[PDB]
């Protein structure tokens, strides 16, 4: 739902800043 | 996975690396 | 470079929006 | 990578569904 | 409207383009 | 409501991005 | 250009807090 | 536009107030 | 909370704009 | 602290403006 | 162009990422 | 200042932590 779908695009720019160079796989499920 | 971790409870940046290829 | 930090920023969430429920992948690399 | 080809220049939506998996 | 419509469940980038001038 | 304006940033940010060229007009009421 | 396209997603952030309730038109047409 | 007036130069409250509807 | 981590986000980005050259202290305590 | 006071109720930018320097 | 304010806004969202519960101080000096 | 250590190189998260309090 959209409670999730707000929280995922946080989840993905906090990966970025994590992952770095590294890269990271986003998989919703 | 990572939505169902993180997104009931607060992950920790540490916590988040875990997804990071 | 900083200029390409925040690009990425934007291309993430870009990806994000516009893959929905298939995810991405991030490999800078 | 996604990086030269899209920061460089811009990617339309259909362009970066390439990146989608 | 957008918000009583989107708000509430997930829209697709084609649901939004109706927002669209 | 505070949810309510937290959807709408993201769903402006959504229509920058969908938009394109056409633009938008964000009408919350 | 990218640099206007990042600029731009700014832009629409600033005028949904600035414009509040009112709601904004956004418009990139020269 | 907005990108002409604003994105050189940082536009005031006054300036982006005038995008409200 | 995630709602309240996710609020604080968008906090911090408005305080970043409306405070302009003073500045801000974000003290979430 | 602004947290308490914002997340349930939107703060006006007036009210925000009580947290800058 | 407007580059120190879009650094500064991704700046901002780095720190409340980085911080947590600390908080951070913001000052564009 | 920040700004100036972080604007054209980028800073660690490492290095961000300088501005926690
Ligand atoms: C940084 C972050 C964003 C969204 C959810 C989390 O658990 C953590
Ligand atoms: C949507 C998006 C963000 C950043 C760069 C691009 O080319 C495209
Ligand atoms: C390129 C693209 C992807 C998804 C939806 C759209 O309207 C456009
Ligand atoms: C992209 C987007 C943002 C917020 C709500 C939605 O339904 C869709
Ligand atoms: C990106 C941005 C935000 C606010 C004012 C501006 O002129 C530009
Ligand atoms: C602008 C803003 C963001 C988050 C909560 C608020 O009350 C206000
Ligand atoms: C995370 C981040 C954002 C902007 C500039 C930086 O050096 C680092
Ligand atoms: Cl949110
Ligand atoms: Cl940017
Ligand atoms: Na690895
Ligand atoms: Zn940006
Ligand atoms: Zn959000």
């Amino acid at each position: 739902f959209v409670n999730q779908h707000l929280c995922g695009s946080h989840l993905v720019e906090a990966l970025y800043l994590v992952c770095g160079e590294r890269g990271f796989f986003y998989t919703p499920k | 996975g990572i939505v169902e971790q993180c997104c009931t409870s607060i992950c920790s940046l540490y916590q988040l690396e875990n997804y990071c290829n």
